[PDB]
């Protein structure tokens, strides 16, 4: 066990999209790969062979983010049209249109129970929705700048959000109250955040070309990850725990970066993308990485490793 | 997309 470094190789390229891809997410059941784009479209691909499945349309503008329900039955999207849509993956049909945000919707996620949805927007608020009714349960004045990321913890009792205002906040799901604010004296814009698979920590990407692992419980910075380039775009970062433990993230030098979780040293740099890697995701069960890039690339790539 | 620029 405890591999020293992985060996990710390019297996497939998924070209369908006609405009820059914004994000890619593996389904919880591991069967599918969903992708959002500026072309107003969502697309389903086979997670293993990259075979194109279907196109899901309905939004009136570009979509910045997409997320799966726990049973892999539903999808939620965040669009520039100020709304979110819940989709039935099987029929590609719009079940609910979540209206209430006053500006672009930047990010979105289900809770593990998948009865709620969290969303961030350029209107600087975090909103909590009821999946069944499509109602907006709570609106949080989360930040003083656009919200770049939103994520539930393991039991969905907490929400983590990040913003350009350089702040990062944990919220109590049930009350909407802010429980913790993570401050940095240099406070670079926080471009992304998410809880660790175990829920003890949060991984925060910040626009000073740095990724940081925080113990939000005791407000301690455990790890730093650099070497990559990120000064402009809100780029997804992941924990990879199917094989060896690593950190995965896109970059503005058109590369996919992989650090050793503990040593913080770069173990591999995936080459092939002809534009900024805006989104990366790791397969729930297998050693598989998915990556997407912007206007000059517009494609998704599937990488596989042994470690 | 706002995320793609």
């Amino acid at each position: 066990p405890t591999p020293v470094k992985p060996n990710y190789a390019l297996k497939f390229t998924l070209a369908g999209h006609t405009k820059a891809v914004s994000s890619v997410k593996f389904s919880p059941n591991g069967e599918w790969l969903a992708s959002s784009s500026a072309d107003k479209l969502i697309k389903i691909w086979g997670a293993y062979d990259g075979k194109f499945e279907k196109t899901i349309s309905g939004h009136k503008l570009g979509i910045s983010d997409v997320a799966w329900s726990s049973d892999s039955n539903l999808l939620v999207s965040a669009s520039d049209d100020k709304t979110l849509k819940i989709w039935d993956v099987s029929s590609g049909k719009c079940l609910k249109t979540l209206k209430g945000h006053s500006n672009y919707v930047f990010c979105c996620n289900f809770n593990p129970q998948s009865n709620l949805i969290v969303s961030g927007s350029f209107d600087e608020s975090v909103r909590i929705w009821d999946v069944k009714t499509g109602k907006c349960l709570k609106t949080l004045p989360a930040h003083s700048d656009p919200v770049s990321a939103v994520h539930f913890n393991r039991d969905g009792s907490l929400i983590v959000s990040s913003s350009y205002d350089g702040l990062c906040r944990i919220w109590d799901t049930a009350s909407g109250q802010c429980l913790k604010t993570l401050i940095d004296d240099d406070n670079p814009p926080v471009s992304f955040v998410k809880f660790s698979p175990n829920g003890k920590y949060i991984l925060a990407a910040t626009l000073d070309n740095t990724l940081k692992l925080w113990d939000y419980s005791k407000g301690k910075c455990l790890k730093t990850y650099t070497g990559h380039k990120n000064e402009k775009y809100c780029i997804f970062a992941n924990f990879s725990v199917t094989g060896g433990k690593w950190i995965v993230s896109g970059s503005e030098d058109n590369l996919v970066y992989i650090w050793n979780l503990q040593t913080k040293e770069i173990v591999q740099k995936l080459q092939g993308h002809t534009d900024v890697v805006i989104s990366t995701a790791c397969h729930p069960t297998e050693n598989i990485i998915a990556s997407a890039a912007l206007e000059n690339d517009k494609t998704i790539k599937l990488w596989k490793s042994d470690c | 997309x706002x995320r793609a620029x």
